[PDB]
């Protein structure tokens, strides 16, 4: 059976907003949920271009109106404005 | 007392949370678990026709949860008793 | 107490990760329908005789192809051995 | 369908704008949290306490966050009247009141098009159903199925997609005749718009290849990448790290071996040499399963010495693991040899074993296949789409199929993306 918790343990550690987060959350890198950091810098290429799980979703794209290319997210903007 | 959530916290605070996570998420992975899950799931809102998270949520967990190999569920637990006991006096 | 916060831990990554993987399957699925009403399942015919959308293979020798640098229509079943000899000349 | 809640919300114009802040924010926040800051910071419940009881939740117009399993965040929805929560796992809006997930709203998806929506909704266009998976056959115009069959699988791989619809090349492709300029057009008519009908970029394509140019479908898988990363180095305006390149190519497929040569009985010691690669290459003996394909590549053998102990290595790993199963010899004089010896391969690959360690769970993405005689083949796609759903690529004939069907193949080619690091 289980009643107490290691002093010892207590005596190193276990002794309200989650918006308080973004000041340090901007000071820190893409991280990934499976993907561990650490052993990414060793097994895998430092420039390693990434995807959490790739077939997790369909592709998410719009198509320009008048080019009718299959636009990314995320280029989407860039491409209205100038290079259609 | 409240000492489930403290005891909880100590296994974050020494990186021994994600460890457990981790190595159970692989093997749910590897045991196409993940993938049976997910097929699961899309039988019900097929079958009872319906999209509603609370709704396809009540008859797939109790299923999805029973299929998980009787084998992982040991290893996985086991490794986690063996951390209790680092920060757990008996009695 | 030993076992009965182990089971608990255990209960609730188990969850976690059920509730996760199913919430991306309503989401998606909500989507699909909401953008897609008339939506069209692709095609399973027991036998690999038809396509995504049920149909029969083409049996394209009718099927012809305007070749940019020739004036004329190619065989499509002939355009690349058509290309060997027509960009060269 | 509709929660009329979040319709509500959104017809106050400042709302809107400001449910569409809180979460890009809480999706930010969740994309650059620390494991441990990700754990006792978005999946502790503030009332129970308990981290991971259920999915946790983080509300949208406080700072609260609750659990799932002992019903809390909804207790704190009526408690203090709050109906929005983002899940802590995926960033997902859940409406409390009708219980369930908000999708649908392309706004809320799109979230980081906020403040950009107007003149995009505007000038833009949600995929047209029949080519919203790029699913489409290709014509075969005289024994092109060495290039057609590998089309498929680049065409349907996530990196390359990606890269392609980001625009990235197209761009600055200087240059007519480009051949990655071709490729963006295979895509381009695949996903969107621009008899023989989805072709066209696919001929320019030949047309282009000419200009530079039978049998191996590995080859023109070679002759891709090598384009793709010199129509990259035509755009660069520098001079120029020593080796490293940017492109996708040497950014997704590349690894690196490590070849070591150990001498127990002279006295050198265990040289060692760095060697990069694009796909590894297997041999298929009596080696039923992958695994032991991989047991070989990987398991010491003896330097042979004619007037040691010699092994290889992963060094670093691919983002997408491209595997060539050797089906051909020179076993004679000059003899065509074909291999027909199934091989099983996993539908999750870990490499834990071949590396020079932590689980590295690799996603099966895309299989060819040969059939018939060395000289004079077939080469047939299999590619696997989001959701589970495997499409074989014939010709111009696709075609749905199980997964189990998948499994039993003469597997030429083997396509696996990287899903679990540890
Ligand atoms: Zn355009
Ligand atoms: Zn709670
Ligand atoms: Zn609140
Ligand atoms: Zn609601
Ligand atoms: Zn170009
Ligand atoms: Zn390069």
């Amino acid at each position: 059976e289980i009643k107490g918790i290691k002093p010892k343990v207590i005596e190193e550690y276990s002794l309200d907003s989650w918006k308080s987060l973004m000041s340090s959350a901007k000071d820190t890198p893409l991280q990934y949920d499976h993907m561990n950091r650490e052993s990414l810098k060793k097994y895998f290429n430092p420039n390693a271009q990434l995807i959490e799980d790739p077939l997790d979703k369909p592709i998410q794209y719009r198509v320009c109106e008048k080019c009718g290319k299959p636009l990314a997210l995320t280029a989407i903007v860039d491409h209205l404005e100038n290079h259609c | 007392a409240q000492l489930k959530s403290q005891i909880q916290q100590y296994l974050v605070e020494s990186g021994n949370y994600e460890l457990i996570s981790n190595e159970l998420k692989a093997r749910l992975l590897q045991e196409g678990w993940v993938d049976k899950v997910k097929d699961l799931t899309k039988s019900e809102m097929n079958i009872n026709e319906s999209t509603n998270f609370t709704q396809i949520l009540s008859t797939v967990e109790p299923k999805a949860l029973e299929m998980v190999s009787d084998s992982t569920r040991e290893t996985v637990l086991k490794q986690i008793r063996e951390f209790l006991e680092e920060i757990v006096d008996t009695q | 107490t030993i076992d009965s916060i182990s089971n608990g831990i255990l209960n609730n990554l188990l969850t976690t990760l059920i509730q996760d993987i199913v919430a991306r399957e309503t989401t998606q699925q909500q989507l699909l329908k909401t953008r897609y009403p008339d939506l069209r399942s692709y095609y399973f015919d027991p036998n690999g005789s038809l396509d995504i959308n049920g149909l029969q293979k083409q049996q394209e020798s009718s099927q012809y192809i305007h070749c940019e640098n020739c004036g004329r229509d190619v065989s499509a079943n002939r355009l690349a051995a058509h290309l060997q000899r027509c960009l060269s000349r | 369908s509709i929660c009329p809640h979040i319709q509500q919300v959104f017809q106050n114009e400042k709302s809107k704008d400001g449910v569409l802040k809180t979460c890009n924010a809480a999706r930010y926040i969740l994309n650059h949290s620390v494991p441990k800051e990700k754990f006792l910071n978005t999946m502790k419940c503030g009332t129970c306490h308990e981290i991971n009881s259920g999915a946790t939740f983080m509300c949208l117009q406080c700072g609260f966050c609750g659990c799932w399993n002992h019903s809390h965040f909804l207790s704190h929805s009526k408690q203090i009247g709050h109906i929005f929560g983002i899940n802590s796992n995926n960033g997902l809006l859940f409406c409390f009141k009708c219980e369930d997930y908000i999708g649908n709203i392309d706004l809320i998806n799109d979230a980081i098009l906020a403040k950009y929506w107007d003149d995009v909704c505007t000038k833009t266009m949600v995929p047209s159903m029949e080519r919203r998976d790029g699913l489409s056959g290709l014509i075969n115009m005289g024994s092109t199925c060495f290039m057609s069959s590998i089309l498929q699988c680049l065409i349907h791989n996530p990196y390359f997609i990606r890269h392609s619809m980001s625009q990235i090349h197209s761009n600055n492709c200087k240059v007519d005749k480009c051949f990655s300029c071709a490729l963006d057009k295979i895509v381009h008519e695949l996903y969107g718009a621009l008899s023989t009908n989805r072709q066209t970029g696919f001929i320019y394509l030949l047309t282009c290849a000419w200009k530079i140019n039978q049998q191996d479908a590995h080859e023109f898988w070679q002759f891709i990448i090598n384009q793709i990363h010199q129509s990259y180095v035509l755009d660069l305006p520098n001079a120029k790290n020593n080796k490293q390149c940017e492109c996708i190519v040497h950014t997704v497929f590349e690894g690196s071996l490590e070849s070591s040569i150990v001498c127990p009985g002279c006295q050198n010691n265990s040289k060692t040499t760095i060697d990069p690669f694009l796909d590894l290459s297997l041999d298929i003996k009596d080696k039923k399963k992958l695994y032991e394909c991989l047991d070989s590549f990987h398991k010491k053998e003896q330097l042979k010495d004619f007037n040691a102990i010699k092994q290889l290595g992963i060094h670093k790993l691919p983002s997408v693991l491209v595997l060539q199963l050797k089906r051909f010899e020179h076993l004679l004089n000059g003899s065509n040899r074909k291999l027909d010896d199934f091989i099983e391969f996993p539908t999750y690959l870990n490499m834990k074993n071949y590396c020079s360690v932590p689980d590295i769970i690799y996603e099966l993405i895309g299989i060819v296949s040969h059939k018939g005689t060395v000289n004079e083949g077939h080469y047939i796609a299999f590619c696997k789409i989001s959701g589970g759903q495997w499409f074989k690529f014939n010709d111009s004939m696709v075609s749905s199929i199980s997964q189990e069907e998948v499994l039993k193949e003469q597997a030429y080619l083997l396509f696996y993306t990287i899903r679990q690091v540890n």
